[PDB]
């Protein structure tokens, strides 16, 4: 019978032994469900997905759950598929956890609609859109830095605490109630405080309607945060691939995903890797992020959000995600501290991606003389340490003097950070930006003094506060 | 021009001493960041050690 | 027996029980129809690498031999294709309708069996040309810095191929598949697809893949070179194979070594990159140049595998992001970077022209840093600080635009032949510029005899045409 | 007797023997198959024993690729270690690590002498203990590093710092004269470097003295591992037999133990400090000992030791520290600088300048060099901010010297023409000395400091400032 | 950060391989488990609350470790204490700048909300 | 601890070199093999050092009070064991080389014990 | 060092766990037996001495490892020289500031004693 029994448990680890010749394919769902037929036991309702082969008719799989109150000999179904989720209109307005059951608790999804499953292959050589058009945010450092690519991939790299749920909140407020296409937000080994009051955010919105949502959080075990974001990619590919919509797709944390597996490969069995890692860190993050991309038929926005583990950018999660993303903002606490936000460092921003075309006339020679004069005033920081500002020369000191303003100036007031302070936010088209940093760095302003051009929008902005200042 | 000697020699005076409570707070800074190099390093190398050794 | 049974299976990887007169290296087939490679001949039992998925593959399954170590197709039919690293194509155009195939894993020409690098190959690039020249035969390193132009120097390179009777194989190892359909509308466009072929191991594919895809191309390409062909080989993010093999070793328990790499880890490349060479006349006079290419995370070059990488080639090309963002563009150090044939890969008149350039600008770079603290200078040191920046200025170079060797070779020699030392430093560029055009308009057989003679031009000549230029010439 | 295959795990290899006569620990092993059917290849291989197991079983090194073999093959056990020619029969040709030669000139006879890889090291009574001087006509050397005649030199060095350019000048300004033989043996370094060697060599001529030995950076290891010992032999041949002089090159000694490491694990051993073999000290003993000097001759050796990071505290370079008579340590920073050849003046030990033999003239001009180079590293850091200008009245007058000696301790090399557009230079230990105590008397303190730069003799300095117009 | 301490010694003595400081790949979940289950109930659940202020222990003041760092993307927020002002004298020592409260500016009561910001 | 709990009076303890007890205890661990912590040490360190300065202590009948001299093992008061051991301490008593020889003995400047028992 | 190296080298190929940098536990031990047998006998036990130098060569300065770690905490003193004072013209080169001796005074002559403070 297609039925087997547990031979061990280690924490998210299960063995599970099967008669002959009818072991399950690799990524199938297995079902443990387990009445307590008597006062030392408890009732169980699990679903494990198999792992490996180990041979003599075992295979290890590993836990959605938590596997407490497991017992040697429990009988143990395969359903002959993997995990298979619902997709469809049916989706829209619903949250849902790593399995495709609704947690909103607007009721069922009817037995009998279309789901999919969540391992598939990506898609081929011959199908893919290779097309570079801009995506405007309205945040000047991004827009003239880093500026994000229409159906690719955005990497928002930080440490703990530096601004990347705020900056992904600010980039949802600016796209998402324009779109007009479907969205899916994914929320992967966050705070389920943060994915309760994001969807009263939402809820409100109506932006809900559309957009809603899975969550897989800091609570669940290593098995749901492996795949919830498997999920929310195939409710994302279907819109794509079955209707031809563009689609936004947010993630509140992909280095948890690689976090998740690292803490499984140790109890499957298999050696570390560099600083603990599992081997096979490279290969389960390409198969991931090799599908989510576009296609002839519609296309995929994705933002991600990547914590660095400490402020350590060499890290190999981080370093490996790089290698897939189409622009890239780094944040600092070293800027987060000195009170510049968002906090990102101009300089790494995928500075290849902005270059070539769009802006390559008019918006690129701002952007150069830009990081040039950053580049420079980095350069001098060193000697600025010990002996301060006396030793420069009077040329070396006007670059002093014109970074600090294009430094303050790249800083904005976010929409989102108006329930911190009572400052309303702003949104800057890329000619305002261009415009302003033009002016700047001609030197028309070399009179303010730099506090007014802190947590300002447009140029115009800056001369208004140092009047208010009394200059 | 008596006035503007003593001018000059104070104004030394008084950017040497920042000059030196300066360099004194980096050398603080970079022997912390010194001391955590160190430190993982030697994590590193018997972590690497002990792995080849339990794989053999 | 010829056949055994898997009794494992996971993340790739297979163990085979039989399989009696299986060697070393063989290719094996699955019932699946998927196909494998025998790493490991246990006493017991054999270690196979899974070649394509494994998700349908299960214990108990049936394993043949196929009696061929591991091979690979080659010949004229892969030429303007898109391939997998078994050279089945992905690019959707039909069969490729090769006729034979070559080991991927073959014994690299002896030391008799070689010639000196002694012809160049022109990337256009005139601070490569000039400062580390590239010949055929060679292998050079292109390591980069994300936002710097280091994946763009090997695509120009290979474009600026296109009359020079190269064949090319572009290497994509771990890549994101739309950067690779990218590369491909890219040289299609400049019909250098033509001759390019092309093999594709993007990241979504098995780590073994991976690990094949430089030995396919460089298989691919010796097919050609000891047809008496030149052959230009371009390897792309060649440290995701060294973590292809360091996960592959891991998966089949073998201990790991520094950080978690293998002791195999230098051999891996040792193996790849001496296949490249110049034949020597006895043997046909074929030749394969190799380009890798490495990007590094904020400019480390003391990374294990780029060190590695470098011990193995004939010189490396660095590129700094900080001299990116200063403004020299390419942003190529000169001091860190070499050239281990140098001269030798350069035609007659660029050596005449430019034999001392980097020597020259690197002691130059030293002068300048010495000189801030420098209260004082005098005559000679000012000269060749003014020189220097002189040189600088000629060196950058827009990505994208290349230049001629020829016209490359009169405009060093204005440089070096003091021609502009009265030019202001700021209008440079724009003298290069307008001079390449009265080139063009008024010095046909200067530059027609640089072309055909490979020599300098009459000097006298030269410096007459030079000096009428710089009447012509408006300073700002 | 036979033996048979029963493991393949890429270069390690396990034989089964079975009437109980295992073969002894480094004995050569031989695997010819001719194959016996269309899904076979033919095989001729051979292998090193390593180490005996239980069961009637051994460990062996295989001395080339293992691709092909497959389990049952049958094993021939040669009762001895691997053995190569000795005698003129090696002059002038270039061998393989089985002692085959790889030049198209024939082959070596079946009868010829033929000795064995494997030996110990010559004993404590039987040791040369003199020193005389060696002049290699390059300045900073012949003043700050002085080779010893029938000694041990190596060239430390990280990456692209010159270790080659040095070896292959020392060739060329040692080898025409030497009145002896000389052997080189490649050790996992460039094909395209052996053969424009070989080929230098043979224009040149001196390759009719020349024995060669190469094992390069495609091979297994093992033959990484036992090139340097083919090439030993040889060397040890006309040492002993002929009492001849004798002229020893190993280029990148660093892959012996390199090779070493990438075997060990697969033999089974646990890993040591920064994952070397734990038998380093022991097998780099080995060899370093028995290449040495004897009463009944001498043998002369320079080797390039390659620093993994220009880390020196790295296991493999601190270990070749303890066997060297002299050392000569290259610098990344005058490399990036472009002062070539980019010898570290100081770490040199200067050792032979051991102060009798240079001690008048030379050694008070050598160790007044290294003291003025010694003060300008210390005000290095102090010149950038507050230096150039305090220092410019009293530290000045050392910097401005400092500067022109670290430019004149450079020279331009004969075999450095493609680099540098210049032919090369030999200067003789006198004017050396002669040109740094003039330029210490401030008899050019007025010359610019770029004309120093790439030159031999301090006339020529003289001469390239005229030209520059002062 | 000595419970991360004593959870690193048991995972060592089973064996389990160590990362970044020695610690197990776990630990993040070790804190999160504990941490995600404090919570304000909704008016369904009874309306109950429970309110964690977990302490961690520095060594120079580096907020950059590992157990700080996790533990910092935890929680709502975190309190800085600095040594030199608590030696100064200054022993409810809170450095105003590193320090903040992600979710407690909206549950101030409006009186002290009225004199907050000028402070 | 005899004379605490059966004597009932205070008692002084003095040990040389913590220090040197924290290292015998990571030469064990590594004879009995087990794996290392952080910085080589063994990992249970901290319970080690506890469990031998958790009785130290005044009971209802007596009282052992400890000195004990710490070696810093690279002058990094980070470094795991003196951190583990400065999280007992109570107190601390530092001396000078320049009071000696100024003639002021004790020779005393003991600043950090002011904070806490004072 | 050398001596060290050896018996680690013996230690790996029994098979023994590895210490800090696969040093075996017993490493400490080994030098303490060695450098412990150096005494001054007393006057019953016949009066006769034992004094051991051990000697080091460094690489820059640098005597972090772990051997030369272990062998300056058994010994009783240690005399420096640096290629920095031996470069400037100091030679023998002793870095005066950074040695030490323990037994200092009590090993001098009653002359050497009045005016070695001095100096
Ligand atoms: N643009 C901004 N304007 C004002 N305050 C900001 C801004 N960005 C961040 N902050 C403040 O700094 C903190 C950053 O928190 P945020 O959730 O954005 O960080 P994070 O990187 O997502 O952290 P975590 O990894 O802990 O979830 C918040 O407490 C917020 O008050
Ligand atoms: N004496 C020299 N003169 C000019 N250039 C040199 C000299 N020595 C080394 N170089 C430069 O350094 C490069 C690398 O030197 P190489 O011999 O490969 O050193 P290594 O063997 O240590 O890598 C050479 O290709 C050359 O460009
Ligand atoms: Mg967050
Ligand atoms: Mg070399």
């Amino acid at each position: 019978m297609t039925r087997g029994r547990v031979i061990q448990v280690m924490g998210p680890v299960v063995d599970v032994k099967f008669e002959n010749g009818h072991l399950p394919a690799i990524y199938n769902a297995l079902k443990i469900q387990h009445k307590a037929r008597n006062e030392n036991e408890v009732d169980i309702d699990l679903t494990l997905e198999v792992a490996l082969h180990l041979g003599d008719d075992t295979v290890r799989t590993i836990a959605m759950a938590s596997t407490d109150g497991l017992i040697r000999g429990m009988e143990v179904i395969d359903t002959g598929a993997p995990i298979s989720v619902p997709v469809g209109e049916v989706t829209l307005g619903r949250v849902f956890n790593v399995l495709g059951e609704p947690i909103d608790l607007e009721g069922d999804i009817p037995a009998d609609a279309r789901r999919d499953p969540i391992h598939r292959p990506a898609p081929k050589f011959e199908e893919l859109a290779t097309e570079v058009e801009i995506l405007e945010t309205g945040i000047k450092v991004v827009d003239l830095l880093a500026p994000y690519i229409k159906g690719g991939k955005i990497g928002l790299f930080g440490g703990a605490g530096v601004g990347k749920t705020v900056l992904i909140q600010e980039l949802i407020h600016n796209i998402a109630q324009e779109h007009g296409g479907i969205s899916v937000f994914a929320g992967v080994g966050e705070r389920t405080r943060e994915g309760n009051d994001l969807y009263h955010e939402m809820k409100d919105s109506g932006v809900i309607s559309k957009t809603a949502m899975v969550f897989g959080q800091m609570n669940e075990p290593p098995g749901a945060r492996m795949r919830v974001a498997l999920t929310g990619l195939t409710m994302a590919e279907y819109f794509r691939d079955e209707q031809g919509q563009d689609v936004l797709l947010f993630i509140d944390n992909i280095f948890r995903f690689t976090q998740a597996g690292s803490e499984v490969s140790a109890l499957l069995g298999r050696m570390p890797s560099a600083v603990g890692y599992q081997p096979t860190l490279a290969t389960e993050m390409g198969q991931l992020q090799e599908r989510i991309t576009s296609t002839a038929k519609g296309s995929i926005t994705s933002i991600q959000a990547i914590y660095v583990p400490a402020d350590d950018y060499t890290d190999p999660a981080p370093a490996t995600t790089f290698s897939h993303l189409d622009a890239t903002t780094n944040l600092e606490r070293k800027l987060a501290e000195m009170g510049i936000y968002p906090a990102v460092d101009p300089l790494a921003s995928t500075s290849r991606a902005l270059a070539p075309e769009i802006v390559g006339e008019e918006h690129y020679q701002v952007a150069r003389k830009v990081q040039q004069t950053l580049q420079r005033y980095k350069e001098l920081q060193d000697i600025i340490a010990i002996l301060g500002m006396d030793e420069l020369s009077d040329e070396d000191k006007l670059v002093v003097h014109r970074a600090r303003r294009i430094q303050f100036f790249l800083s904005q007031n976010f929409h989102v950070a108006e329930q911190f302070t009572g400052q309303p936010g702003s949104y800057v088209p890329v000619k305002e930006t261009v415009r302003g940093f033009k002016e700047i760095l001609e030197g028309k302003y070399d009179h303010l003094p730099e506090d007014a051009f802190r947590l300002v929008g447009r140029i115009e902005e800056v001369v208004e506060k140092a009047k208010a200042m009394g200059v | 021009l008596l006035d503007a000697k003593a001018s000059e020699h104070a104004a030394r005076m008084t950017a040497m001493k920042n000059a030196t409570d300066n360099a004194n707070e980096l050398i603080r800074t970079l022997t912390l960041s010194y001391n955590r190099a160190r430190q993982a390093a030697i994590t590193q190398e018997i972590t690497e050690i002990v792995a080849g050794a339990n794989a053999l | 027996s010829d056949v055994g049974t898997v009794i494992q299976v996971g993340d790739g990887i297979a163990r085979a029980h039989g399989l009696d007169n299986v060697m070393s290296g063989e290719l094996v087939e699955f019932a699946n129809g998927v196909m494998g490679m025998a790493l490991n001949l246990e006493e017991n039992n054999v270690g196979i690498v899974i070649l394509g998925p494994y998700t349908g593959i299960k214990e108990g399954d049936e394993v043949r031999r196929t009696g061929r170590i591991m091979e690979v197709p080659v010949g004229e039919a892969l030429i303007g294709r898109v391939v997998n690293p078994l050279g089945q194509p992905v690019d959707g155009l039909g069969p490729v309708e090769t006729t034979e195939t070559r080991p991927i894993e073959s014994r690299a020409p002896g030391v008799m069996d070689r010639r000196s690098v002694h012809e160049p190959l022109q990337t256009g690039i005139k601070a490569i040309d000039a400062l580390v020249p590239i010949g055929r035969g060679q292998r050079e390193l292109i390591i980069g810095d994300r936002q710097t132009g280091a994946a763009s120097v090997a695509i120009d390179t290979i474009i600026n191929q296109k009359d020079q009777n190269m064949i090319s194989i572009y290497v994509a190892i771990g890549q994101k598949e739309s950067t690779v359909r990218t590369v491909v509308e890219t040289l299609r466009k400049h019909g250098a697809l033509d001759y390019t072929i092309v093999v594709t191991a993007s990241a979504s594919q098995p780590a073994p893949l991976l690990f094949l895809a430089p030995y396919a191309g460089v298989a691919m390409g010796e097919y050609f070179m000891y047809k008496g062909k030149h052959v230009l080989v371009v390897y792309a993010a060649l440290s995701k194979q060294a973590a292809a093999y360091r996960e592959l070793s891991l998966l089949l328990r073998r201990p790991p070594g520094r950080e978690a790499y293998p002791g195999d880890i230098f051999y891996l490349h040792s193996r790849l990159l001496e296949r490249a060479a110049k034949l020597s006349d006895a043997k046909g006079g074929g030749s394969l140049t190799a380009l890798p290419f490495v990007e590094t995370q904020a400019g480390d070059i003391s990374a294990y595998i780029p060190t590695n990488v470098i011990s193995i080639t004939d010189g490396q090309i660095f590129l700094q992001s900080d001299l990116f963002f200063s403004g020299v563009r390419p942003a190529i150090n000169a001091g860190l970077s070499v050239s281990r044939v140098g001269g030798a890969a350069q035609i007659k008149a660029m050596k005449k022209v430019a034999g001392t350039l980097r020597l020259d600008l690197a002691a130059y770079r030293e002068l300048e840093a010495f000189a801030q603290f420098g209260s004082d200078l005098d005559k000679a040191t000012q000269a060749k600080l003014a020189r220097g920046a002189r040189t600088v200025e000629v060196l950058k170079q827009d990505l994208h635009q290349p230049i001629p060797v020829e016209k490359q070779v009169l405009i060093i020699y204005a440089l070096t032949r003091g021609f502009l030392d009265d030019i202001p430093v700021e209008d440079v560029r724009r003298f290069e510029k307008e001079f390449y055009l009265f080139l063009d308009q008024n010095g046909q057989h200067l530059l027609e005899h640089i072309r055909t003679t490979k020599d300098l031009p009459n000097e006298d000549d030269l410096n007459k045409a030079i000096e009428a230029f710089k009447k012509t010439f408006v300073v700002s």
